[PDB]
């Protein structure tokens, strides 16, 4: 019993449950190959935790600021309030940040424990874990990497990435933001739904 | 503005084209009953033409001396419309397609008779096969950085 | 039926209905959105 | 290593002053083309070594930029300006033979040599300290070098690059207006302007 | 502006380069270039007359080798540039910053 997305169907043989979440959904046949498949994980566990950051910070902000505590600006607006700098020179120093940090990670995709260490201090490595979940620093409370617990990460990753999905479609077609619209319809349900929408 | 061209709701020959065209349909409209079929018909016609000359000028298209809308394909961010999303909605589906095509033709590689499977469908196999063009681009870049989309040994 | 199915699937027959589907999807299309000369949603 | 984690070229051990196994185009495959570009890019190093200073000290005194600095020559009456002064033979055909054939025999003189280690490391008359006796420090000499000769090449391209970017400027003025607003005046108006 | 002073001085500095400066390249290059050839031989040994070097006018009494041809070169190396530098400085020519 590894899960089945389809309960009539049977699971790929690419698949084997070995890797957290997997429940035998791959009808594409997008991953038959072992080294796309272990490319992928790593693309799904990264494209999920900046989906679980974005709408988090998409949407927390959302209903505080409508249940009076802050005054934030809308997601889809928020960018084009002025801050302490200019907005491409915040680019830039993102895309250098982010280049090295993507880099280093990259490096360990390809040759894993290759890049463990500090580069600058020769003491302060990371202890040899597994690709895709770097342990040491990026662990200070040091929980326990559980698989169940691993499981629950990725099973979330992929529900804020379905809600991110929706975050955008919806502000594109209604107009505001994801708090607005929820209260909005659960206000009247029955005459707010997406065919009211179109 | 570009290439000399001027936006076509602000032309003068693009507007008068519009009448013009408008104006020989509706002499097909008369001599004949005013609500009869042929009348409803070229009416229906003529709301038609009105509503694709409006949707042009909405459009933000360049009309050249001749009052036709014009197409940039240099790469303007003004006229992406024009060819370049288009140009991406073709390749992806023609990548669809010839990804596809190739799939199946691998897939039935392997039968002793395989030209009995070109010359009569395997239809099952297709429609399990089609819907993979839907993530074509992803495969097709994973399998040339694989290395087995080109064949070596040739 | 079996063969049926299979007279179905012979490469004139299964390229006519192919073509016939794909000529009725794109006259709808057409008939919907008519007059395209871009793409004018996004 | 240029970037840990990345195996190394194997003609590119490391015991050549400033191997870092830089190499992703696979320029020095051949060992003899290799010979030809660790001497070329000793020549171009010690260049930019020497140029960069003479971009930025004149600057950093009361005279114009680089290249208002060589701009009298596009005019016809040009004359030329050392330190405030107009040098005497400043015209423009004076100065450009002048300067043609004292560095054509002295890079005639220079190729003519097939050591060829000397070739990028002739020393005796131009090693006046005589700073190659121990062949440990000359190594690490050496290092030093082409380390500083490599972050000169890189300086001076910015320079050039920084003057394409805002034509009419110096690098100082770039370093100035910088400093005038960091948070406001960088690479990003250049880039997304 | 004198044309005779440039003229003079210019194929002089040509000539004082071609003998005192790149006359070891010119030679070597020269050496390992070679005498054209068809089918491997050279152009006399396939039965060409006419293309025999002529040795007699180009061996010289000069130190080094050079002769009348590499004079000749030179020289009009020099004048050629000599004239350029004349044309242009009266040209009256000028581009704009
Ligand atoms: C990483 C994802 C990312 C996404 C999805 C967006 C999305 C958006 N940005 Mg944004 N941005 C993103 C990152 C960034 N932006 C900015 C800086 C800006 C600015 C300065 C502006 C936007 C604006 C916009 C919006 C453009 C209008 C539109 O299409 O509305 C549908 C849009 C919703 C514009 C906006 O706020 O429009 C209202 C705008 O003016 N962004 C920075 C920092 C430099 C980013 C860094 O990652
Ligand atoms: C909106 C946000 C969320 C979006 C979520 C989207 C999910 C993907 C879209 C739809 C998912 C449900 C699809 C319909 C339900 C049943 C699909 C199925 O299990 O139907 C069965 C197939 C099975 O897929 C794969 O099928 C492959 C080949 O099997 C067969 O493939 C063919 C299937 O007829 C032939 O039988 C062929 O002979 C045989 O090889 C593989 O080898 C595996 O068996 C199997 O994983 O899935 C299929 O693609 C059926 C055909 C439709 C696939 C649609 C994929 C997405 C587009
Ligand atoms: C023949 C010369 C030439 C060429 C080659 C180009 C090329 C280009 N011009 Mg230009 N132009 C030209 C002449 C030319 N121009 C001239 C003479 C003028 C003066 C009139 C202009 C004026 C001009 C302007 C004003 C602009 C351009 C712009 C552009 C760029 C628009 C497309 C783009 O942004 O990238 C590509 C766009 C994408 C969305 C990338 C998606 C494509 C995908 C990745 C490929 C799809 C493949 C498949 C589906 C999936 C991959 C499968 C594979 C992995 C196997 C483009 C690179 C625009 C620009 O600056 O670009 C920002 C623009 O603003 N041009
Ligand atoms: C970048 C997003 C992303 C990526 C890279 C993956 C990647 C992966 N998922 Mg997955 N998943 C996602 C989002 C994603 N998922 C979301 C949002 C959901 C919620 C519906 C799920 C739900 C899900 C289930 C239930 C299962 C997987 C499984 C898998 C693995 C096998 C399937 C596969 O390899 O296909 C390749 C995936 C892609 C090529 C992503 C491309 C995104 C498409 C092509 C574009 C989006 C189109 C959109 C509709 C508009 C694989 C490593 C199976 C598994 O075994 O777990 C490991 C499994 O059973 N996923
Ligand atoms: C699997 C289908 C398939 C695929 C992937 C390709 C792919 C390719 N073809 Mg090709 N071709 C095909 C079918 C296919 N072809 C057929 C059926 C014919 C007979 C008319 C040709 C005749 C042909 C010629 C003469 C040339 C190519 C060329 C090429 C290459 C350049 C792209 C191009 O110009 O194509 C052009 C496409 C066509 C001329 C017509 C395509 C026919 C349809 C659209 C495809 C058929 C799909 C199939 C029936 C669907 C079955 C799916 C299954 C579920 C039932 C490219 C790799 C060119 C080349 O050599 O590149 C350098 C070239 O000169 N093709
Ligand atoms: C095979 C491709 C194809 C596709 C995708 C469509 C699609 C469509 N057809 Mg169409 N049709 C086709 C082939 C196709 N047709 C062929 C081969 C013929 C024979 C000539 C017709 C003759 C036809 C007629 C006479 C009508 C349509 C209508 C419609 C639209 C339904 C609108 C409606 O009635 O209310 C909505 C339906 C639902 C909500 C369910 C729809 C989008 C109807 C229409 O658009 O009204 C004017 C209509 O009257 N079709
Ligand atoms: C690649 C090395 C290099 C080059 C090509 C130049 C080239 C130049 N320098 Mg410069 N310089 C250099 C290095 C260099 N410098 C260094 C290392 C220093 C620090 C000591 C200086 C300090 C310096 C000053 C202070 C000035 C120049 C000036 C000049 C310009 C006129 C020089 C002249 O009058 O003829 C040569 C003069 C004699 C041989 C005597 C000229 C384009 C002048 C200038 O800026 O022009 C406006 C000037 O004021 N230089
Ligand atoms: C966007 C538009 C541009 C996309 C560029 C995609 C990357 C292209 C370069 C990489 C190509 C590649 O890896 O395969 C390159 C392919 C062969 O592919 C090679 O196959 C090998 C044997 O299977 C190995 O698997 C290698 O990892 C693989 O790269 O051949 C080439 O394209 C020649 C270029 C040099 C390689
Ligand atoms: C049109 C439907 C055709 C149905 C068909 O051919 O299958 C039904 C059968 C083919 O089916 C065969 O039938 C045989 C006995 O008739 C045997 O039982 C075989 O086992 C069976 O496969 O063909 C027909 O009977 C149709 C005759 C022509 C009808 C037009
Ligand atoms: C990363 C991401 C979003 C990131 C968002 C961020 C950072 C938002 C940031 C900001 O908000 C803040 C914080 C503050 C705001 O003021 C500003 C912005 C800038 C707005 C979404 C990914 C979103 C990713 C999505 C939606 C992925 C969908 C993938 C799907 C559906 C695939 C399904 C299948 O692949 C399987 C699983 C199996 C295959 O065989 C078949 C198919 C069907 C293909």
């Amino acid at each position: 019993k590894k899960g089945e997305w389809l309960p009539g169907l049977a699971s790929p043989g690419y698949l084997t449950g070995s890797l957290p979440g997997d429940n035998g959904f791959d009808p594409l046949g997008l991953a038959e190959d072992p080294e796309n498949l272990k490319w992928f994980v790593q693309a799904e566990l990264v494209n999920g935790r900046w989906a679980m950051l974005g709408v988090a910070g998409m949407l927390l902000p959302e209903v505080f600021t409508s249940i009076g505590i802050i005054n934030v600006p809308k997601w889809y607006d928020a960018g084009k309030e002025e801050y302490f700098a200019s907005s491409s020179t915040l680019f830039v120093i993102e895309f250098i940040l982010f280049h090295y940090v993507e880099i280093r990670r990259w490096q360990d995709i390809k040759n894993p424990g290759s890049v463990n260490q500090d580069p600058i201090f020769k003491q302060y490595s990371l202890p040899a874990g597994e690709v895709g979940y770097p342990g040491g620093i990026f662990n200070p409370l040091n929980f326990a990497p559980t698989l169940e617990a691993k499981e629950k990460e990725i099973a979330n990753g992929r529900l804020a990435m379905l809600a991110f999905l929706g975050f955008i479609i919806q502000h594109n077609v209604t107009g505001k933001g994801p708090f607005d619209n929820l209260l909005q319809h659960i206000s009247d349900p029955w005459h707010n739904t997406i065919v009211q929408t179109l | 503005d570009i290439a000399g061209l001027t936006p076509c709701k602000d032309s003068k020959q693009f507007a008068k084209r519009e009448k013009q065209s408008i104006k020989k349909l509706e002499s097909s409209l008369k001599l004949y009953a005013p609500d009869s079929a042929p009348a409803l018909a070229i009416n229906a016609t003529i709301e038609k033409t009105k509503r694709r000359f409006d949707n042009y000028g909405k459009q933000g298209l360049l009309c050249g001396a001749d009052g036709l809308p014009h197409l940039i394909v240099s790469g303007d961010q003004r006229h992406w419309g024009e060819f370049i999303t288009p140009g991406i909605l073709f390749l992806y589906i023609a990548g669809w397609i010839g990804w596809v095509g190739r799939s199946y033709l691998i897939a039935i590689r392997d039968d002793k008779k395989p030209t009995q499977k070109e010359i009569i469908i395997d239809v099952p196999l297709a429609t399990g096969l089609v819907f993979r063009g839907f993530s074509w681009p992803i495969a097709a870049y994973r399998e040339l950085l694989n290395g087995e989309l080109v064949a070596k040994d040739v | 039926m079996r063969d049926l199915k299979t007279y179905l699937s012979v490469a004139p027959v299964a390229s006519t209905l192919w073509f016939a589907a794909l000529a009725g999807l794109l006259i709808e299309i057409n008939r919907f959105f008519p007059d395209a000369l871009t793409f004018p949603f996004f | 290593d240029w970037m840990p984690g990345q195996p190394r070229p194997s003609y590119l051990d490391g015991s050549a002053p400033g191997d870092f196994g830089f190499d992703p185009l696979r320029l020095g495959e051949v060992p003899e083309n290799l010979e030809r570009f660790k001497e070329s890019e000793l020549i171009h190093c010690r260049w930019a070594m020497l140029a960069v200073p003479g971009i930025l000290v004149p600057e950093a005194l009361g005279l114009g930029n680089w290249v208002k600095a060589q701009e009298w020559a596009a005019l016809p009456g040009g004359q030329a300006t050392y330190l405030g002064n107009p040098v005497p033979w400043g015209t423009l055909p004076t100065i450009l033979v002048i300067e043609f054939l004292s560095i054509a025999f002295v890079e005639h003189q220079r190729s003519m040599e097939k050591d060829p280690e000397k070739k990028k490391y002739p020393g005796g008359a131009f090693d006046p300290l005589g700073y190659s006796k121990d062949p440990k420090k000359f190594h690490e000499y050496k290092i030093k070098e082409v380390k500083n000769g490599r972050l000169a090449l890189l300086a001076f391209v910015g320079i050039c690059v920084q003057q394409s970017a805002y034509p009419g400027t110096g690098p100082l003025e770039n370093l100035a207006t910088h400093l005038a607003d960091p948070w406001h005046n960088t690479i990003g108006n250049v880039l997304i302007p | 502006l004198n044309p005779s002073l440039v003229i003079s001085l210019s194929t002089g500095l040509s000539l004082f380069l071609g003998r005192f400066v790149f006359f070891n390249f010119q030679r070597e290059n020269v050496a390992k270039q070679g005498l054209p050839e068809q089918n491997g031989v050279t152009h006399f040994e396939a039965g060409d007359t006419r293309a025999k070097e002529y040795v007699s006018l180009l061996k010289s009494n000069d130190p080094v080798g050079f002769n009348i041809v590499d004079v000749l070169a030179w020289g009009s190396i020099g004048h050629i540039v000599a004239y350029y530098i004349l044309a242009t400085s009266s040209n009256g020519y000028d581009p704009k910053f």
